[PDB]
């Protein structure tokens, strides 16, 4: 099935905006990999 | 026509953990700072849905 496949508003919001550097860094890894598996960048211009 | 408390300050950039604060100035009684979380976990947006009271576990040729 073709439910659903929806991401957004995480590049925008939270990219680069003491302790927390990690939990801020590491979405990053799997929102490019969920980017990479969807095969989908013709979103933004 | 006839101390108070005064009027809250703006809500402080979202850190990178939870923790977001908003103070108020009794310029008395009450609290002077509020502390909640914010994350924006919810990246997806696709509606507003509407939810039920309460579910339950469980109500061709078949298995």
């Amino acid at each position: 099935e073709i439910l659903s496949a929806v991401l957004s508003q995480e590049g925008i919001n939270i990219l680069t905006h003491a302790e927390a550097e990690l939990m801020s860094v590491v979405p990053v890894f799997y929102v490019f990999h969920y980017l990479e598996t969807g095969n989908h960048w013709n979103i933004f211009h | 026509n006839c101390g108070q408390w005064g009027c809250w300050s703006s809500w402080s950039t979202c850190d990178a953990t939870y923790k977001r604060s908003r103070t108020r100035e009794c310029n008395c009684e009450g609290e002077k700072r509020q502390e909640e979380d914010c994350t924006f976990s919810i990246m997806e947006n696709n509606g507003q849905p509407c939810i039920n009271d309460d579910e339950e576990m469980k109500e061709g040729c078949p298995q």
